[PDB]
């Protein structure tokens, strides 16, 4: 909260328009890339465990 | 300097043109323009300045990581022996992760560095695409370049994103190697029954060929008409001129029909951009949808028939 | 592509998906290919094609709108252009046959020498100054450090005889380069512009060879209105005059070789 | 039938051979000497190509003889005859037909020549087209000649001439290691990289954002100067392209030529000269 | 350049606060990390 | 922030906006990188060991 | 302090913009080219010796 | 170049103290690692 | 710098800026180049003998 | 060129000296080098 | 040395700055080249032999 | 300087500046090419025989 | 070209001479070589 009183000026040197939409994307990919990384390897919340029935009673 | 509008006989120079005024938010161009008599004897001599903003800097830095990683491992296998490095350069290359890892993050040793240097090269392009989009609208320009570059990127990702992942194995991915990657395309074909019969692969060639064809015509024609100012396409697209005024008649009389100075560039676009379009597809289908394009062809009565002057037995069924 | 199908699969369900897009894109193009020229003029040889048609496979597109830059008009594509003029007579009453140029074909303004009436205005740069101008105005432009200077060289001619000497060359602000050469004809002592495309160099004898027209033809070359800037109208009518030479500068040229 | 601005260009003259005689326009095309020539080869060959589909590998009654555009094929005679004319049936067709190809391609160029001769334009197009023809003169004449057999040519079969490309290719193992072949490839790619770039820019300056004027060469230069720094130039590209295009074919011509007459071993191996260098 | 000592100096502190802000935000990242799974 | 005193002079010669973007980007990669170079080696926390195998209690 | 005597005159022919920028780059890449290559080397720290394999313990 | 003697010597000085800032922070760096994992 | 006295003359034709910067680079690369080259075959303190034990011993 | 005889020596002397500082710096490097692991 | 009695005339046709910078490189390259080629097969003092075998002595 | 009487005329058609530097490039390349072709086959004095396997024999 | 008969002679002399300087240098090595492994 200390430097909070002195950072608003960040808007006198960095144009908003560009910094906004730019990040809007920045995150779009990022997150769209997280589910990505996690899903392929970490865990597969859809096919890993439950509900076990969908493909246990499905693939059969 | 033979003048068939091949090499600029006499060059002239003016104060370094620092590009046109950009909009608000776009950092000022950087780099003191340079002059090259030789280079300029081919076309333009002035050099730079170049733009470099967030996306730009974020890109030039990003992909520069992948390259390092690659070149690193390459010089690594050669046991950091540059001597044998510059010797086996063509051969040297960063191999992908072994099938004994599927898509899971492998150790830097068995395929790790590849993946890393891969994502850094994947985004490096995706990011660079935006970098171009920012250079178009900043000049009120359209996004024909992004659209194309996109198409190319499409096929680029087909070699890793959409296909390999759709196969469940980082093994089906091209490696970071001048020669070894030639083997990739060499093996891929072998693995999938000969891409000569793969429909899309053919359609794509029609472009790798058509492309070369058109520019051979256009690039030429414009020159042949460069006399009547046929190079200044812009003012020709706006108000038709004598250059474009005979430039078409030629083709028309030669092949029957023709298109306009602008029009053509549109064909070229679709004849080139559609190249990779039929690329990522032909590969997106291979491995997943089809596995043997030879039998696939004959399956649809495509594969031609040849007499049998040579044939071999089959020890399998026999034994 | 077979007439009858007995096999179905995904691979083929996407192929046709392309051809449709293709057969469509080829049309999209064709449409655009008609934004300059059509409709046709006569019927010498009834439009040839697998399927005749009135004006091609695809109906003419809708007029596009081109906003030239500042201090400029507006262009439409396509556009209804008024009929031109032909300064030549039919070599034969049979359609297709060529049209013989009347008078001196070197200036009959037909075919090789024939040029459309381009806008009687002048092209400009981004800011607004005439794009192409003479070095006598381009205070910044200088000959590339090393490359021989053209200003001062004697412009020779087809027949070989000298036609005049260069008094200046026209550079291009927009695109750094030499596009024209302010030639000073000897005969008429006038000042005509010479296009790079036809301008050849012989740095050895300080000349600007030209196989286009004879040295004598350099005399009656389409003069320019303002010596401080070349009009698009004239500009195109300029280098076009030289073209005539490419096919009129000598009876032998137009004449067969075998 | 002529274009809004055609009439004023249809000038008489600029013919190479017997021009005045055939000096005229048939529809949107031109004839002249070479005009009739090519045609005399077209039907004389195009039909023969059909006669092949009709006849077939062995006979018209055979089960092989098909009409499927894909399976259609016109293979050359055996390597036995070498430089001899084989029975029209056993390779003859191909041989003859091919002779019609050169008569069509070459004449087509020659025809373009004087055609340009009339428009007083540059002879770039034809000269450029030459390479294409030249490349052909290599895959049927040059190569086969130094190989001593017109049978070394490629079959005239939509898909048939692909196998001829697969075998001859593997005939040198991994045909991807060919120096000239690689080089050439690069060009084909560069070229496409050029088109996707050139055509795009034009449309991006003559049809900008909504409510925007037609940009000028002033932008074009800056555009590519802000993404990668330098801008080759207006006609420069039209030069560069033409270059790539031709270079792509040239280096290719070399690519196949060297394969066989100038090298029998496996291309992958050729690179050994670089290895066996007294430096490593 | 393109600035004087005045406007400059100010920037130096303002950003400096946010700079260390990182050294701190990331120091808490590690210190709590080393705590979890000690490395080396 | 002690040395901050003399360090202030840097702003007079180099464009502040540059060192900011160059770094805001430089950290971008470094971060995406570290979790990567690390997750690929020391501990692939996501799906290499702890916690309760998404494969064992998962696949079954 | 010794050499620092006449070494000041250096900036009189070599622009500071140059050094400052290149220096950062070199020291950046150079540095990364150390943990990197050295990492790949025996004294690896992420997954070499200790922390003793817990993955094996915790995982299963 | 682009400067005179005055501005020149001033830069060099501060520029040095900043360089010894590194060597020291890096040498102390090496040493800390040198103690932990001995190379050679 | 003994006989180097007469050499003073070299500066007028060997541009100062260029000579310094360029040369400064040649070493940068070489310095690494060498270290890399020696590090390759001769002896690799990084992966040869001790005090490295944690690498091999710590691994298994 | 662009310079004259007078500063020709000055730049000459300042640069020559430093060069020998490294030659002594590195010669010494190769010294402790030989001390540690002798080569050839 | 005599044979050079008239050799002075060389600095009149050739460009000193060029002939200098050129050789500057030629020997620069000729040199790194040789060490390279000799060090390859002839005597590879690096991994070829003694004094000591930090690797064959220390490794094993 | 025997033939220096009648052959002097050579320099009037042959641009002295070109042939001099041009020939220079040649010989040095021819030289580097020869050593190359010879050292490789005829006898690779560097690697081929004696003085002796100081390296292989001397080491192991 | 770019000269006359007189001046041309001057160059021919200095050039020619120093040339043998090379053949003289070459032969001696060819022979110092032929002394060693007299090829063939
Ligand atoms: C270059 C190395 C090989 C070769 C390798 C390949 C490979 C590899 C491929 C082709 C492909 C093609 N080749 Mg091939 N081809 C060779 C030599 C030829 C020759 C020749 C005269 O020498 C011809 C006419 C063709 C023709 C063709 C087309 C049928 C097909 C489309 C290519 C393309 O789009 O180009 C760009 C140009 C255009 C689209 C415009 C014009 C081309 C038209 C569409 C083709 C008409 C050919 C026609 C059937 C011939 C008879 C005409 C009669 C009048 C009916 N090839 C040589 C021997 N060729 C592709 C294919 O799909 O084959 C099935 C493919 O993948
Ligand atoms: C196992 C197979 C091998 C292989 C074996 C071969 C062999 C064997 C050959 C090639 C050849 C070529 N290969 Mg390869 N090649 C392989 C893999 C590849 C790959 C790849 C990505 O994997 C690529 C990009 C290429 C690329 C190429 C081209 C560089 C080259 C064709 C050149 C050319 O421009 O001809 C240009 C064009 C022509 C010769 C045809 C002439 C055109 C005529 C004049 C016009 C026809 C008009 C027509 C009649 C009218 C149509 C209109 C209708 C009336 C409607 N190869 C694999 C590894 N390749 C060929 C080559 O090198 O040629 C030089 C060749 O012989
Ligand atoms: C490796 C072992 C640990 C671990 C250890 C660490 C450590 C150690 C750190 C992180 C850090 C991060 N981790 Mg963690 N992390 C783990 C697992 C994860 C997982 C996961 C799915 O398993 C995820 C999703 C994350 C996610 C993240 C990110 C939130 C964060 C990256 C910060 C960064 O560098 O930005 C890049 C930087 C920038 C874009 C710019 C710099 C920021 C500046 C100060 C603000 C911008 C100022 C600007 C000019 C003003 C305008 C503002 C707007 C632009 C308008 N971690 C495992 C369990 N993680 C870092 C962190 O968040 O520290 C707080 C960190 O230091
Ligand atoms: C192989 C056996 C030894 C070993 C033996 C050696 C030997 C032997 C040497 C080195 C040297 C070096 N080693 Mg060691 N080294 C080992 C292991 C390592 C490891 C490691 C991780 O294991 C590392 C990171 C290093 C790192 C280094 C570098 C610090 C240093 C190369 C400096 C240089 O290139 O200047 C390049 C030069 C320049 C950029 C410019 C020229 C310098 C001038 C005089 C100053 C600049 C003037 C300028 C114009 C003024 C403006 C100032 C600024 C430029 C703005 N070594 C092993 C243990 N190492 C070299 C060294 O220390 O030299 C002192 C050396 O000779
Ligand atoms: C093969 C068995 C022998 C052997 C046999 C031979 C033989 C036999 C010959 C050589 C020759 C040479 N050998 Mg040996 N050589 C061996 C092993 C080696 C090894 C090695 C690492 O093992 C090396 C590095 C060399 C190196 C060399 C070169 C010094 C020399 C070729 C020079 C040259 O091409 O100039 C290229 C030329 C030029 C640049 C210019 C032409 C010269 C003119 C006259 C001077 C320039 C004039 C100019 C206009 C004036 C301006 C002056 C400055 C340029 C500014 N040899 C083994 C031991 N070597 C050649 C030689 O030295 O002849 C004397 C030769 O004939
Ligand atoms: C380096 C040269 C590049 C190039 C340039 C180029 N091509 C050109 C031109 C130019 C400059 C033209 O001017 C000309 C053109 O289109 O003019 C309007 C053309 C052209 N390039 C063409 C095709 C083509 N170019 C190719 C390549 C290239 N063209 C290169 C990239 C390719 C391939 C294989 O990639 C093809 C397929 C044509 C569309 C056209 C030339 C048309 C022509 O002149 O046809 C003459 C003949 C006939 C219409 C009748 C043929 C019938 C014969 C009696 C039988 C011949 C049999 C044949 C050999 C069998 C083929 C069977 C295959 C299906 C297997
Ligand atoms: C099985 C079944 C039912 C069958 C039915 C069969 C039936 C009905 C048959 C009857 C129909 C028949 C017989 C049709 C015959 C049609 C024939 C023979 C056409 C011959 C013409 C011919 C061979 C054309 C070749 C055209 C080709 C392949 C061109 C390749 C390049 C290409 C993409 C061109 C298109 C774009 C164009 C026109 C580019 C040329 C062009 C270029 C290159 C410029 O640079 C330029 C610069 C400035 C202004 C204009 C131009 C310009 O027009
Ligand atoms: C009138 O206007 C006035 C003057 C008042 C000004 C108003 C100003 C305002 C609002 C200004 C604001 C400025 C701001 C907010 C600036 C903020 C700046 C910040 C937060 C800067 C932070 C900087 C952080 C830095 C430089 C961190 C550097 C980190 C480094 C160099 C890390 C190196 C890491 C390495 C080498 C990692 C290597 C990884 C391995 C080891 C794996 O590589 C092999
Ligand atoms: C007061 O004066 C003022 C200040 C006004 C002006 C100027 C003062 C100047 C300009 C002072 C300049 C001083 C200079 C210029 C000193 C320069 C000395 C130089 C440049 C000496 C260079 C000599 C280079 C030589 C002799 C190179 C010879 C190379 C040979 C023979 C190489 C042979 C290589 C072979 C055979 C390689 C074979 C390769 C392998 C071995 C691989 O083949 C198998
Ligand atoms: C008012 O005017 C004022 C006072 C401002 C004027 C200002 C004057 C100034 C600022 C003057 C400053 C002058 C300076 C600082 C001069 C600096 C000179 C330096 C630092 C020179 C450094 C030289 C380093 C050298 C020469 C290293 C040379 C290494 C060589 C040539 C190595 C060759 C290596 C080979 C051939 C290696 C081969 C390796 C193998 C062959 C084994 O690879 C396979
Ligand atoms: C030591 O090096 C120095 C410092 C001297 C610099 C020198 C560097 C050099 C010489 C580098 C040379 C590099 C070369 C020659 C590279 C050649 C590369 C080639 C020929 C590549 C060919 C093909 C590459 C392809 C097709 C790559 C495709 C990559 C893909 C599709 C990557 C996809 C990555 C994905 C989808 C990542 C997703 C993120 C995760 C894995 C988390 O999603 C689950
Ligand atoms: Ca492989
Ligand atoms: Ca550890
Ligand atoms: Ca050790
Ligand atoms: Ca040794
Ligand atoms: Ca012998
Ligand atoms: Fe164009």
């Amino acid at each position: 909260f200390t430097m909070n009183a002195n950072l608003y000026k960040i808007w006198l040197i960095l144009d908003p328009r560009r910094v906004l939409v730019s990040i809007v994307a920045f995150q779009i990919v990022l997150g769209l890339l997280i589910h990505m990384i996690v899903l392929s390897t970490d865990l597969n919340w859809l096919d890993d465990n439950i509900p076990v029935s969908y493909q246990a009673l499905g693939k059969k | 300097p033979e003048y068939q509008n091949i090499f600029t006989a006499v060059q002239v120079r003016a104060p370094a043109y620092p590009g046109v005024p950009l909009p608000k938010g776009n950092l000022p161009r950087i780099g003191r323009p340079i002059f090259s008599y030789w280079l300029g004897k081919i076309g333009d001599a002035q050099i730079g300045p170049i733009y470099l903003g967030l996306t730009g800097t974020l890109s030039i830095f990003f992909g520069l990581v992948a390259i390092s990683i690659i070149g690193f491992n390459m010089l690594a296998s050669v046991h950091w022996d540059v001597f044998q490095f510059l010797k086996h350069f063509f051969w040297l290359g960063l191999e992908p992760p072994p099938p004994q890892y599927g898509l899971r993050i492998p150790p830097l040793s068995e395929g790790g560095w590849w993946l890393m240097a891969g994502l850094f090269l994947t985004l490096s392009i995706l990011l660079w695409w935006v970098r171009t989009y920012k250079r178009a609208e900043a000049l009120g320009m359209s996004q024909h370049l992004s659209w194309a570059f996109a198409a190319a990127i499409f096929f680029y990702l087909v070699l890793g994103f959409i296909r390999p992942v759709m196969m469940g194995s980082w093994a089906k991915a091209v490696p970071f190697g001048i020669f070894p990657h030639l083997d990739w395309t060499a093996a891929f074909s072998i693995r999938y029954g000969n891409l000569y019969y793969n429909p899309f692969h053919m359609l794509s060639i029609a472009f790798l060929y058509g492309s070369a064809l058109l520019f051979a015509m256009h690039g030429a024609t414009i020159l042949s008409v460069s006399r009547f100012g046929g190079d200044r396409e812009i003012d020709q697209i706006t108000h038709r001129g004598t250059a474009a005024e005979r430039a078409a008649l030629f083709w028309r009389w030669t092949m029957g029909f023709n298109v306009t100075m602008e029009s053509i560039h549109r064909w070229a676009w679709w004849c080139a951009v559609l190249t990779v379009i039929t690329a990522g597809i032909g590969i997106l289908l291979s491995g997943t949808v089809v596995d043997n394009w030879y039998l696939w062809a004959v399956k649809h009565g495509m594969a031609p028939a040849y007499p049998e002057v040579v044939t071999a037995v089959n020890p399998y069924e026999t034994a | 592509s077979a007439g009858i199908t007995h096999y179905i699969d995904a691979a083929q369900i996407t192929i046709w998906a392309f051809w449709l897009f293709f057969f469509g894109l080829i049309i999209y193009l064709r449409r655009e290919d008609k934004r300059e020229g059509y409709p046709l003029d006569s019927d010498r040889t009834e439009r040839s094609g697998g399927r005749v048609k009135v004006v091609g496979f695809p109906d003419l597109p809708d007029p596009k709108t081109f906003v030239l830059p500042h201090n400029g008009g507006t262009v439409v594509a396509p556009r209804v252009e008024a009929p031109v003029a032909v300064n030549a007579t039919p070599f034969s009453p049979a359609p297709g046959s060529p049209l013989v140029p009347n008078g001196d074909p070197m200036l009959s303004g037909f075919g090789p020498a024939a040029s459309p009436d381009r806008p009687k205005h002048c092209d400009l740069t981004f800011e607004g100054l005439p794009k192409i101008v003479p070095m006598r105005v381009a205070k910044e432009f200088s000959i590339a450090e090393g490359d021989p200077d053209p200003r001062g060289m004697t412009v020779v001619g087809l027949d070989g005889e000298v036609a005049g000497t260069v008094s200046d060359v026209w550079v291009d602000r927009s695109e750094p380069q030499i596009r024209y050469l302010e030639v000073e004809v000897a005969a008429n002592k006038k000042k005509v512009l010479l296009p790079i495309g036809f301008s050849r160099f012989d740095k050895k004898a300080r000349k600007v060879k030209v196989d286009a027209i004879k040295a004598a033809h350099f005399a009656n070359v389409p003069t320019l209105s303002n010596p401080d800037q070349v009009t698009l109208y004239e500009e195109d009518k300029v280098c076009a005059y030289y073209a005539g030479g490419k096919l009129y500068a000598t009876a032998e040229r137009a004449g067969p070789l075998l | 039938a002529m274009l809004s601005f055609e009439k004023k260009y249809r000038v008489r003259g600029g013919t190479l051979i017997g021009g005045d005689l055939f000096d005229f326009w048939v529809g949107p095309f031109y004839v002249g000497f070479f005009g009739v020539v090519g045609f005399c080869f077209t039907l004389l060959g195009v039909l023969l190509i059909v006669w092949g589909a009709t006849i077939g590998p062995t006979g018209p009654t055979s089960d092989l003889q098909t009409y499927n555009l894909w399976r259609i094929s016109i293979a050359p005679p055996d390597l036995s005859y070498g430089l001899r004319m084989a029975p029209l049936t056993e390779g003859g067709l191909w041989q003859i037909i091919t002779i019609c190809a050169a008569g069509a391609f070459i004449s087509w160029a020659l025809r373009e020549v004087e055609i340009c001769r009339k428009l007083g334009i540059g002879f770039h197009v034809p000269f450029a087209f030459s390479f294409a023809i030249g490349a052909y003169l290599v895959l049927v004449f040059v190569r086969p000649l130094l190989m001593g057999a017109w049978g070394h040519g490629f079959p005239y079969g939509i898909l048939s001439h692909l196998d001829w490309v697969s075998n001859v290719g593997y005939q040198f193992l991994h045909f991807h290691y060919n120096p000239a072949h690689m080089l050439a490839i690069s060009f084909f790619f560069t070229n496409c990289l050029a088109l996707s770039m050139h055509g795009s820019l034009i449309l991006s300056v003559t049809n900008p954002q909504k409510g925007e004027p037609v940009k000028t060469s002033e932008h074009e230069n800056t555009f590519f100067r802000d993404i990668v720094g330098y801008s080759i130039g207006a006609l420069a590209i039209h030069r560069l392209g033409l270059f790539l295009a031709l270079s792509a074919a040239f280096w290719s011509a070399v690519c196949i030529l060297i394969s066989g007459p100038f090298w029998t071993r496996g291309w992958p191996e050729w690179w050994n000269w670089w290895l066996e260098l007294p430096l490593w | 350049t393109g600035l004087t000592d005045d406007e400059a100096k100010e920037f130096h502190a303002i950003f400096m606060q946010s700079m260390y802000a990182w050294f701190g935000l990331v120091v808490i990242a590690h210190l709590l990390a080393w705590l979890y799974r000690p490395w080396l």
